[PDB]
């Protein structure tokens, strides 16, 4: 049993806030190119 | 990490400080498991609320990230 979880650094997990804010993502996990 | 019945307080990663009960407190899991407040970390409320929030993230040091 193994699951992949994301880490994220402060830059990033600040980054992420602001895309939900921004509604350019609808969570912080919401990863896309 | 933190919940059993014999944890001590833990001092923050950064300042050195406890990380008291009534703080906002982030555990290193990329590889530590150090405690920091999340004040010392720079992170903002809405993020740290978000993170711990999401089963599938978790937060890396930015010394353990390098
Ligand atoms: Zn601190
Ligand atoms: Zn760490």
């Amino acid at each position: 049993a193994a699951k992949v979880v994301y880490v994220f650094s402060t830059e990033m997990a600040n980054k992420a806030a602001e895309a939900v804010l921004k509604g350019q993502v609808e969570t912080i996990v919401s990863f896309h190119i | 990490m933190g919940h059993s019945s014999s944890d001590p307080v833990y001092p923050c990663g950064i300042c050195t400080n406890e990380v008291n009960d009534d703080q906002d407190a982030i555990l290193c899991e990329a590889s530590c498991q150090k405690f920091f407040h999340r004040i010392c970390t720079g992170m903002t409320e809405t993020a740290y609320g978000l993170l711990t929030a999401e089963a599938s993230a978790v937060w890396g040091c930015d010394t353990c990230m390098a």
